[PDB]
RNA sequence: GGCACCACCAGGAGUGGAGCCUGCGGCUUAAUUUGACUCAACACGGGGAAACUCACCAGGUCCAGACACAAUAAGGAUUGACAGAUUGAGAGCUCUUUCUUGAUUUUGUGGGUGGUGGUGCAUGGCCGUUCUUAGUUGGUGGAGUGAUUUGUCUGCUUAAUUGCGAUAACGAACGAGACCUUAACCUACUAAAUAGUGCUGCUAGCAUUUGCUGGUAUAGUCACUUCUUAGAGGGACUAUCGAUUUCAAGUCGAUGGAAGUUUGAGGCAAUAACAGGUCUGUGAUGCCCUUAGACGUUCUGGGCCGCACGCGCGCUACACUGACGGAGCCAGCGAGUAUAAGCCUUGGCCGAGAGGUCUGGGAAAUCUUGUGAAACUCCGUCGUGCUGGGGAUAGAGCAUUGUAAUUGUUGCUCUUCAACGAGGAAUUCCUAGUAAGCGCAAGUCAUCAGCUUGCGUUGAUUACGUCCCUGCCCUUUGUACACACCG
């Protein structure tokens, strides 16, 4: 399965409610920004929390999300 | 141990200037490679000196570590019946380095 | 005995420091007019023992697969003798050992 | 230490061993004729 | 004489081993922690990390000169080929080696096990180790043996950052009734590590909002 | 309730049936040393034992019994010994025999020391198992006098206590996940005479059209990094779009992609626990036993292989989707030495073979080596026949290793050519480069691999679901158990 984990989950989030205005709906732009943004310790999980901040950006257009 | 006494005497004095001694744990090794006698002469002979007390010994990866205590030069100094100048070699007060 | 074709060999189990004096040697050829050719990668030997587990011979069958890696590296310069060696205590490293073969 | 005591006095007495020692430590660091001739004299 | 690249490696390495393990036996009642060979150009640096360098130190560096010359006659090297040099540990606290050894010489003089484990919880803390636990397993004067666990602080489990993070050391104490047996794993903080990584792999650290400002509607400011 | 090919469904290959290899029990034995007995004992102790290993058996040596004493002792305490007897022995082991050495040492006391001797139910460490299942814990707050409890849950979802969500809880930690190693992509960087290529020198063969195949090339003092190597990076995050869903976590389809099952595979791996296994790994150990006619250690010979039998891991096969006979001819993981005590060994020459011999290369991306491997493919012989399937058992002979091959180490040659004609009740492993074949290398190793650990060649059928069997986890429940049902 692909369930994003707590580390990931959490730490998107908190992405969003600091640095909503310079986020995007595109992955590529979104994966540079955080890298300059929060230290990552490792490419892989650097992807996988963009990729869910996307995922979430992608939700928060069609209405407001819980947790946000 | 049965150990003539001028073998006995090449072991002392390798045990005194040099006042340690290294040898392999193997009986029936022909040469010690630095005391001309037998490696068993050797392990025992000094088997009896740290039985009196005269060296520590240490074993590791079997292979005997002799050192001579400072006790031991002074009895090497009479029954050897040396000249009364000490300090082996590893007592020569070389001093460390910092 | 000038100007030779200088062979230095470079082993080391740990890639980190093998690369720092790779390039530090390369960076002192460079602005030294010296031609270099290197570095050139040998490729890696894993030095692989796999026992078992057990001290003893009861349990499940587990086995352990240890590895000791082996980095080589050989760069060739043109330059001569007295100040290809002085290049080696430039970037001496305990880690890697260095060999010279003309 | 099988008992509501001596582990009672075992930390107080254990972190009383600590506390002395690494100020006790950390002062420590702040405040940082030969033989083979008498062989050859035979001449 | 002509020894092969593969056979070479492990030779180095094997002579470390067995040459660690001497100190321990020999050096043991000085707290060794652990020894680094420095190879060089004529001659062969080691250095041994030990809590007390007096007793390796000792008498005009008797001991040491004494040590180095059982190093000589075992591995067949020049007289001038070696040196050693001892160092003390800068932060004694943070090893575990040093740690274990302490404890031993502690339960040999008969102190109470929580008098004595309490020491190096407090001790290795007080270094600033991020956790410490502490296993201690064999007999006393009970004829059925036990093991009791001291734990502290936050300790990682699973993983490449145990390899990074934690050291351990495994000592076996000599009693009157049997085998005592130590185990002391301490983990260092993360932020003061100097060659691996900094931090946990899934420590993530958010920036702060640097908005807030106010905007004016169309100027230029010349230069 | 839930999860799981060490459970099942659909299936694949089988095992159990035969011969043989090997391990276990048993029997036997001079000894056939020993541990382990469901999973988690039985090709396991890296245990493939000729000697050694070795712990067993029948015999024979040595002290390598330190040290304080006491005794003895230079008018010699003691050690070595030719020759003959004795002995398996050219063991002065011992016996006749007199020579030699000289306070090292002989006897008693204590004290040692050494034990593959006993105790893994006295212990450390290590390892296996519960279990790699998903579980464990504290702060504040709520409940309770308390031990405690909630948090840690109806439901959905996930490989997962992992998430959504419901919520007297809120916010967290370990474990999981993250992490690390490896495999798959990069005509985008960095270079490579120990890697490869095109050109270019020089050069061969075939048709002459200037073409097609080569050799050579460590001075052509060339060009390049795609193939090869490896360091710095980039790249996948379920990306975009459709469906379902509490429109949530997610799941299933397409498109793009090297990769869309956690991208494939592993390494590590929580809180406790077991009388699980090892004192036969340790100069790791407590205690007990033994310690000179040794249970130490060594030498010789045998045994660990011994054979009316039961059991387990396997290898060959029962044929034609095949055997042979020629011919075609492709990998990857790896290893390799010196005055040794001898490594990998091409190439040449002998030999039917096995094997022998002379040189040379390689401490290695250089040489063995493109390890020209086997299945496999083509063309033939065979023709349903215990046959040219199968190759036990055995006779005679030839080489290798080793001090030593007898109870055949192994290999080779001729001959004999057995059960077996697809295997009862039962039962194992497995979902994609997977299973199955098929070999090769590394470990053990003087010799011996039907064994493991890996690697690659050819390469599928059938689910992608469930709790029916089996095992485990959770919730509720009962309890006279808590040394916890071995109660
Ligand atoms: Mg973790
Ligand atoms: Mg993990
Ligand atoms: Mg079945
Ligand atoms: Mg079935
Ligand atoms: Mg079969
Ligand atoms: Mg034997
Ligand atoms: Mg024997
Ligand atoms: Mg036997
Ligand atoms: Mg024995
Ligand atoms: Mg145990
Ligand atoms: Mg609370
Ligand atoms: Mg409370
Ligand atoms: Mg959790
Ligand atoms: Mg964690
Ligand atoms: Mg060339
Ligand atoms: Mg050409
Ligand atoms: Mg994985
Ligand atoms: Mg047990
Ligand atoms: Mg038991
Ligand atoms: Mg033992
Ligand atoms: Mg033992
Ligand atoms: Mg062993
Ligand atoms: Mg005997
Ligand atoms: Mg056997
Ligand atoms: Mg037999
Ligand atoms: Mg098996
Ligand atoms: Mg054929
Ligand atoms: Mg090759
Ligand atoms: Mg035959
Ligand atoms: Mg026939
Ligand atoms: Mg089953
Ligand atoms: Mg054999
Ligand atoms: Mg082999
Ligand atoms: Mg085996
Ligand atoms: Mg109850």
């Amino acid at each position: 399965g692909r369930v994003r984990t707590k580390t990931v989950k959490r730490a998107s989030k908190v992405l969003i409610e600091r640095f909503y205005p310079k986020l995007t709906l595109d992955f590529e732009t979104n994966k540079r920004l955080t890298s300059e943004i929060a230290v990552i310790q490792s490419k892989r999980l650097r992807n996988k929390i963009a990729g869910y901040t996307t995922h979430l950006m992608k939700r928060i257009q069609k209405g407001p999300v819980r947790g946000i | 141990m049965l150990i003539p006494k001028e073998d006995r005497k090449k072991i002392h004095q390798y045990l005194f200037q040099e006042g340690v001694v290294v040898a392999k744990k193997d009986f029936n090794q022909p040469k010690h490679d630095e005391i001309d006698t037998r490696n068993l002469f050797v392990i025992k002979a000094l088997q009896s000196l740290t039985s009196k007390g005269y060296v520590k010994t240490q074993f590791s990866w079997q292979y005997y570590y002799y050192t001579l205590t400072d006790e031991g030069v002074e009895f090497l100094r009479t029954e050897l019946n040396i000249p009364e100048g000490i300090l082996p070699l590893t007592r020569l007060k070389n001093a460390p380095a910092e | 005995q000038q100007i030779h074709k200088i062979r230095i060999t470079l082993t080391s189990t740990k890639v980190k420091q093998l690369e720092n004096v790779s390039a530090n040697i390369i960076r002192n050829a460079a602005q030294y007019n010296i031609v270099k050719k290197g570095p050139v990668r040998m490729p890696t030997k894993v030095l692989k023992i796999t026992t078992r587990k057990t001290p003893n011979g009861e349990g499940s069958k587990t086995w352990d697969a240890y590895e000791m890696r082996i980095h080589k590296r050989v760069i060739d310069l043109q330059a001569p003798a007295s100040t290809v060696k002085r290049i080696t205590q430039i970037t001496i490293e305990p880690g890697v050992d260095v060999e010279v073969t003309i | 230490g099988q008992s509501d005591k001596r582990e009672l006095e075992g930390e107080v007495e254990g972190t009383e061993d600590a506390e002395a020692e690494l100020e006790a430590e950390a002062e420590e660091n702040d405040e940082s004729y030969l033989a083979e001739l008498e062989l050859s004299k035979q001449e | 004489a002509i020894l092969s690249k593969k056979k070479k490696l492990v030779a180095d390495g094997v002579f470390y081993a067995e040459l660690n393990e001497f100190f321990t036996r020999e050096l043991a009642e000085q707290g060794y922690a652990g020894v680094e060979v420095r190879k060089t150009p004529s001659k062969l640096e080691v250095i041994v990390k030990a809590s007390n360098t007096q007793g390796v130190l000792g008498e005009q560096g008797r001991r040491i000169h004494e040590l180095t010359s059982l190093i000589v006659k075992r591995f067949k090297l020049s007289p001038e080929g070696i040196a050693i040099y001892a160092e003390r540990v800068e932060e004694r606290g943070l090893s575990a080696a040093v740690q274990a050894e302490a404890l031993k010489a502690k339960l040999l003089s008969g102190l109470p096990i929580r008098r004595a484990a309490y020491g190096v919880l407090r001790f290795a803390m007080g270094a600033g180790a991020k956790g410490v636990e502490v296993v201690i397993s064999g007999k006393l004067r009970a004829a059925r043996a036990k093991s009791q666990k001291y734990a502290d602080g936050f300790m990682i489990h699973s993983g490449q950052p145990t390899r990074d993070f934690i050291d351990i050391a495994i000592r076996h104490v000599l009693m009157r009734q049997g085998v005592l047996g130590i185990k002391v794993k301490i983990m260092k903080d993360p932020a003061a590590n100097r060659f691996g990584p900094r931090a946990l792999p899934d420590a993530v650290k958010i920036a702060e909002a640097k908005d807030e400002d106010e905007v004016i509607p169309a100027p230029t400011v010349k230069s």
